[PDB]
């Protein structure tokens, strides 16, 4: 099962 | 009406740091809510929608924790390895081997083995399907985040009410994912006539009824079904049709896993 909101944490900051 | 199927249960943790050695409470529920989610037992189906009540489905499948491992010693059915792997990888499946860091699996014909370890990023588990039985018996079975195992305590939120181990196992008993693998289109399949047609993936918690291209009207698809990625909050059935499919490998003459029957009432009772 793969986490569909996993890198939104990553791509709002640098 | 059924005759349950029994299925004994190995834990394998496997640990790099403290935090990734769950508590024996955190593996007791992750067994709780495999039962719950496959005994239609778990409260939260009071959440499936109307329109899809009737095609709910009761697996009438139990874990237990083995109570007796493969050379026929007692245990508890958890074992706890430790390791300096800091992150397994699904590709080389090396949870799966002590050599490699991890832990050999226990006779796959007669337990399920579940290995809890670090996962890489949005990984959550992932499982072996049925198909590979045959060429691979010695890496079926499922593997969880450690961070993503049993409900609430340890595990994290929105992943944190252990339905990413009833997903993995519905692969391990042949289940596909609901919208078919195929990239948001009408043409794939998961070959289960009850599960509507569905377009993509779903995720989070929607709100019902989602339609989409495939299925147009009311009530749409079966975004709360535990074969789509949804949060774990928000998936709350499997159906009837994914019922058969799963019990067929318990099939007494034709079952992939019918091994699996035979021995396990005497591997569960201490
Ligand atoms: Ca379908
Ligand atoms: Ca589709
Ligand atoms: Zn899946």
């Amino acid at each position: 099962k793969r986490d569909p909101v996993y890198f939104i944490k990553l791509s709002t900051i640098k | 009406p059924s005759s349950t199927i029994l299925i004994p249960v190995v834990v394998h943790v496997v640990y790099n740091n403290s935090a990734q050695n769950i508590s024996d409470a955190q593996i007791i529920s992750q067994i709780q809510v495999l039962n719950e989610d496959f005994r239609r037992m778990n409260a939260d189906q009071a959440n499936t929608p109307s329109a899809f009540a009737n095609l709910a489905g009761n697996a009438n499948i139990e874990f237990k924790l083995a109570r007796r491992d493969p050379n026929g010693n007692t245990t508890n059915g958890i074992t706890r390895t430790s390791t300096s792997t800091e992150t397994f990888s699904m590709e080389m499946d090396n949870v799966k081997f002590s050599n490699l860091g991890g832990n050999n699996a226990w006779n796959t014909r007669r337990y399920l083995n579940i290995w809890v370890c670090n996962l890489g990023d949005d990984l959550l588990g992932y499982a072996q399907f049925p198909f590979e039985f045959q060429t691979k018996p010695n890496t079926d079975g499922v593997v969880i985040h450690y961070k993503h195992f049993g409900r609430d305590g340890s595990a994290e939120s929105p992943y944190d009410k252990g339905r990413t181990a009833t997903h993995e196992v519905g692969h391990w008993l042949d289940l596909r994912h609901i919208w078919g693998d195929d990239g948001g289109s009408c043409s794939g399949t998961d070959n289960i006539a009850d599960t509507p047609n569905q377009g993509g993936y779903n995720e989070g918690c929607p709100s019902f009824p989602k339609t989409d291209h495939c299925t147009n009207t009311s009530p749409g698809v079966m975004f709360m079904n535990y074969m789509d990625y949804t949060y774990d909050a928000c998936m709350n059935l499997f159906t009837k049709g994914q019922v058969e499919r799963m019990r067929s490998l318990f099939d007494t003459q034709t079952g992939i896993r019918r091994e699996m029957q035979i021995y396990a009432n005497e591997l569960t009772n201490p």
